[PDB]
């Protein structure tokens, strides 16, 4: 009665026998811009149905040395369905998310991975490793699209932060003893009321392992990592022709 | 007009955003009940289920019998501006006779508070800021000597003429404000007000600020967001001779009137560079201390 | 003009001095503010956000540094062994300088109030088990068994659906605050030990791993307040930041 | 004082109490905030809230 | 005398504090003020007034300046050709910077705002046209032909007794206020592209011109506002002036 | 040809939404844009000169010598305003002496 | 304040709201300034005025 | 600014001078009282002893 | 030019006169002249007791 | 990758044995009659 689950928008629906609540980002659902905090003139375009549905667009497989992945939002979905086509005919964007991340095991098996959404999440390099050298990071690390990327160093979360203090942010935990999946809702998050899909990532999705998969040999050796997720209330304007970056 | 149901009953454009939770008034530490021995079946406030992403419901009343305390210890200490409202150094500024750096009597300094570690630490703790700010700016010599010189200061907004000379025209600043000031009086101060074409300030940006193809050479600009670029501060020493003393300007802020969004875990590497948070990949560091065994102190 | 007199202070510049000051753009109107979630108001409504304790905050080598962030339990012998042990003291060096709460603790001298650590087991599910987590008061020196740990704080935890329990480490203090404790006459503020032992024994069948881990998450009570602000103890910067 | 509102908080959901001899508010102090908190959002953002006494997991 | 203390800021001198100074002639009463036409009132006054955008900005020998207040239309082939393109940022150095609009934008280092541009068509009575002029926002490169023009923002416009068309640059951006665009980061801040194409042909019988002008004619709407004052990017003056 | 700027808005050539405009107009005031202190004259006293070596200068009182300023109110015809004067005085490196 | 009337703005069509401690009124701050504004004086100064929606020239 | 004028006795420091100035702590509030025995407060109070 | 700065048990200790503590982003901090009236200021009840 | 762009449903075995997929009515004529090679694939219903 709260292990069981039924997520239904657009013409598609998840079930899940063994979840555990979800989570709303910082206590409050997504909504539309305002006429107050609204500044572009032209009326917006809300495809509603056709764009706020669940896309299921990568799988990633849990090893018992996977170190942890990380997703952009929204380069994810940029060429995606219609709302691709949408973020990429339109300047401004603006959308909430449901994030649902599937991974099932047996009563046997067990592991725990950390799902969060950290805001505004800036790539950092090891600088050359003695740290003399100012490099940066390549289009393809901070805008790694439906593949997302392999962190490198998930105890600083290529950052220099602590993941430690991570759940400081919407997250919730896949303890295969307990649940076999994680639901966050996430607000549109910037400060600004629309912003470019293209160009800003409002928050990026981290998948890590805290406690490492385990099994005995015999058991299942493949523990896939489904990422599936919808837009909420999703707003163009800026109208003109098609642009990819 | 509106005819089919799917369009009167659909919740586009629903602009309240609704909320979960709801702040209270919180001038103190909360009190302590009076508690007795439980000991019932259904009833278990001490098992939880962290998976669920929240943080534990459980109190003292609940697990161990106490007694009534009233709690009257404040609050008011950890308040964003009693937190922040504190002056720290974010700039200093050389204006040397003989040198490498500014030798010719004048000095531009692009506005920017994450040179320092301590006052940069504080901020990066969240992740939206807006907030009005008392800057106050400390002259002396080298060894903190003070001599009767006169500065000139000038805030250069962006597309507003930087001065390249001591004699510039720009100094004219018949339009940008100018503070001109001794060394001897003590330390200028004004209010800056929130500035940002934004909402609020952000010390971090996931993107990028144009479009196009990102290639290796413009990879210094991921992360880089026009909307914090407040300008130029720029000094010089007021004369068209060269300044017989060899200056040094610290600058202090302060914050006032905070606010502030989105917490977010706190730098745990060494600080390399301002405009980024890359890190010494050999020298990562636990976050704190260490120990030989988990079973000793 | 108006008889007046110059006291003492007069020019110096107190950096936590709430004055005036001459504003440098006149009739200025900043940019409205639109709405933007996880507006925080007191940093108190963070320490009560749990983050992850480092207990097991051995391994220092780059490659092992994810192994803080949780510690083992395996099938004993009936012993009543130990499965480890640390300082409750939140503003101290050790395990909890992992946590948001040890950090933002380091920029006040003073603080009061309750805390609690939840303990997540992630064996599998068909593992069982029941431990003994107790918190030893001021004056108590750590304990040699388990027999003696008893005699204090303690929660007896039995694994199950809820994969979670949580050790309040109650506010018994002679103190009304405490400073941040450390090595020397400062042990005077220490909060005390907890520790961890098997009440019975990991149990679990043929066929699932013999070794799990616990993941510990750690915040404060409401009834935690600071005061007295102060530079923490770390400067993250060796040379000038270019 | 009939000053201009251009302080950074001006229209918040926690009231000032300030000094200023300015015509521009965000010359004024810092004053005194609002006591207010919401742990919650934060600390349970949760869609269904458990209670303390049952089991989260139900 | 009473008791004072002098904070940090005494005896500065800011350009822009607004304060009280003693009257050099008291009891001084000026010359009455008289009635005087066209008083303003608000430098935003000035912006709704048209002034002539130099979109033929290439010309610079001293005897060809005046080409630049116009540019030319004239028969094509009917393959929807260019006429011209120019940047919509008005506060950017290009055609708007011969515009008062542009010139007072220059004391400002925010604007926020819709544009509009009149063009006016100073062919002969006896000429029609049809021109689709579009307008770009951030993001879309310059348009390479008239079918992706076509996709933004546009005006068809048809020649006739009417001899003027407005295009509105409608305020669309992501900020609530941009600050001047230039080459470089600040490129954030780019308002976007204005292109003019033939959407049929310039048509004329014998007896006329093959060849007429256009004169663009911009300006802002009534929510365009400007904050937080600069002073221009330019000083004209080489020396002392004399 | 008649004289007037367009009368044409957003509304009208495109479809709009609602925007409720805050943003204020108060800086583009004539004291706003005016009202900043600015350099419009500079007198020197030499020891040793070919200008004013006696010790004493007369400056006819003319704030056209500086294009900054003379820009700004160039802008207008006619002008009527009150004005505050400050005076800055320091060696020609700036020194503050006991003179 | 029972001052002097001369101040370069006294009788205008825009009241201000300053502070002076003189008895000369134009020692007096510059003040706020009344957000009037008429820009048809410079945009739209014709005898017979045209509508949006119509023609110009008719 | 407002016309002042300083009077002798400008800059002193008074040791037995009872005057405000400015608070290094900004918000804090002091560990509450709890009750002592044997407050005094008055030296005659000691007088007679 | 001086700067007496208050450093808090658990506050890092200046350990030269160019330590990065002097940074005083926290810590209250007095800047003064030798030429300046004496510096002075208001201090609290800070005992945990 | 592509299947997921269409009506679906992502089912969870766990007590509840079964799961139901609906195909919903989405048809261009009111009524089809029934689908063979040919023309008749105008009145096809899908794929599943
Ligand atoms: C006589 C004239 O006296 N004039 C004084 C005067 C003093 C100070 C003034 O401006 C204060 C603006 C300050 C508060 C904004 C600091 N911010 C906000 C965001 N941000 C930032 C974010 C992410 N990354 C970076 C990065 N560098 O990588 C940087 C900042 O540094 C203006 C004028």
């Amino acid at each position: 009665s709260d292990r069981v689950a039924q997520l239904t928008i657009g013409n598609s629906t998840i079930t899940t026998q063994e979840a555990a609540n979800i989570i709303v980002g910082y206590g409050e659902w997504p909504s539309y811009c305002s006429d107050s905090d609204a500044t572009a003139v032209d009326k917006p375009t809300r495809p509603d149905v056709s764009v706020n549905r669940f896309y299921t667009l990568d799988t990633k497989l849990w090893e018992k040395s996977s170190k942890g992945w990380y997703w952009k939002f929204p380069d994810v979905l940029t060429e995606t369905g219609v709302f691709g086509q949408n973020a990429q005919f339109h300047y401004l964007y603006r959308s909430g998310f449901c994030i649902h991340v599937q991974c099932n095991a047996s009563k046997f098996h067990q592991g725990a991975l950390l799902v969060a959404v950290l805001p505004e999440y800036v790539i950092g390099t090891v600088a050359g490793g003695t740290g003399t050298e100012d490099t940066h990071p390549p289009y393809k690390q901070t805008q790694p699209g439906a593949d997302g990327f392999e962190l490198q160093h998930p105890y600083v979360l290529d950052a220099g932060i602590p993941i430690s203090q991570l759940t400081v942010c919407p997250h919730q935990w896949i303890n295969l003893r307990t649940n076999n999946c994680a639901t966050i809702i996430v607000p549109y998050i910037n400060a600004l009321p629309f912003d470019s899909a293209l160009n800003h990532c409002n928050f990026g999705l981290l998948v890590v392992p805290i406690s490492p998969l385990d099994y005995d040999q015999g058991a299942t050796p493949v523990i896939p990592i489904t990422i599936t997720l919808a837009p909420m209330c999703s707003e163009f304007a800026g109208l003109r022709q098609a642009v990819t970056q | 007009g509106d005819r089919v149901a799917d369009v009167i009953e659909s919740s586009i454009g629903d602009s309240v955003s609704r909320a979960l939770t709801h702040a209270l008034p919180a001038p103190t530490g909360q009190n302590t009940q009076v508690s007795s021995h439980r000991l019932d079946t259904g009833k278990v406030p001490a098992l939880q289920a962290a998976e669920i992403g929240a943080s534990s419901n459980a109190s003292d009343e609940s697990m161990i019998e106490t007694r009534c305390v009233l709690n009257s210890h404040s609050t008011a200490e950890t308040t964003l501006d009693s937190f922040f409202s504190r002056a720290g150094l974010v700039g200093e500024i050389d204006l040397p006779l003989e040198g490498t750096t500014n030798p010719n009597g004048y000095a531009n300094w692009d506005i920017d508070i994450t040179g320092y570690a301590q006052m940069r630490r504080k901020v990066e703790l969240f992740t939206y800021m807006r907030f009005d700010a008392e800057f106050t700016f400390v002259a002396c010599t080298p060894t903190g000597e003070v001599v009767p010189q006169l500065l000139q200061y000038m805030f250069v907004p962006p597309g507003a003429p930087k001065p390249d000379s001591r004699e510039s025209l720009a100094w004219q600043t018949a339009t940008n404000p100018s503070v001109f000031v001794k060394l001897s009086d003590p330390p200028a101060q004004v209010s800056v007000p929130f500035m940002s074409p934004a909402s609020a300030y952000q010390w971090f940006y996931d993107g990028y600020p144009t479009f196009g193809e990102h290639k290796q050479e413009k990879d210094l600009e991921y992360g880089a967001c026009p909307n914090n670029m407040m300008g130029t501060f720029s000094v010089r020493t007021v004369g068209t001779s060269k300044s017989k003393y060899p200056l040094v300007v610290r600058i202090y802020m302060r914050m006032k009137h905070v606010r502030a969004w989105i917490p977010r875990p706190m730098r745990n590497q060494n600080y390399l560079f301002k405009a980024n948070p890359n890190y010494a990949g050999n020298s990562i560091k636990p976050t704190g201390a260490s120990r030989t065994a988990i079973t000793t102190l | 003009g108006f008889p007046t007199e110059l006291k003492p202070g007069t020019n110096q510049f107190l950096t936590t001095d709430d004055g005036v000051s001459a504003p440098i753009l006149p009739n200025f109107h900043p940019t409205p503010c639109i709405h933007i979630p996880g507006e925080v108001r007191n940093l108190l409504e963070l320490c009560q956000v749990e983050t992850i304790l480092e207990v097991n905050n051995v391994p220092t080598n780059a490659t092992s540094l994810m192994e803080r962030l949780r510690f083992p339990v395996s099938a004993q012998a009936g012993k009543g062994e130990l499965c480890a042990v640390f300082r409750a003291d939140p503003g101290r060096n050790g395990p909890w300088q992992s946590t948001l709460l040890g950090q933002l603790c380091g920029y006040y001298t003073q603080w009061s109030g309750s805390l609690e650590v939840t303990f997540m087991f992630t064996g599998s599910f068909m593992a069982t088990g029941k431990m003994l987590i107790a918190y030893t008061p001021p004056g108590g020196p750590l304990p040699k068994d388990r027999a003696t740990a008893m005699l204090g704080t303690h929660v007896i935890w039995d694994f199950g659906l809820q994969s979670s329990v949580t050790l309040v480490i109650p506010w018994i203090s002679n103190t009304h605050y405490r400073a941040h404790a450390r090595d020397g006459v400062f042990d005077y503020y220490t909060t005390g030990l907890v520790s961890i032992w098997y009440q019975t024994n990991y149990v679990v069948p043929i066929g699932a791993p013999n070794t799990a881990y616990i993941i510990a998450l750690a915040a404060a009570q409401k009834n935690f307040t600071m005061k007295l602000c102060k530079d923490a103890s770390d400067i993250l910067q060796t040379g000038t930041i270019q | 004082s009939h000053e201009n509102s251009n302080s950074a908080t001006e229209g918040s959901t926690i009231n000032y109490t300030t000094i200023n001899y300015y015509k521009d508010s965000y010359a004024a102090t810092a004053g005194k905030q609002s006591l207010k908190q919401d742990p919650d959002k934060f600390a349970n953002p949760v869609k269904d809230i458990f209670t303390e006494m049952a089991a989260p997991l139900k």
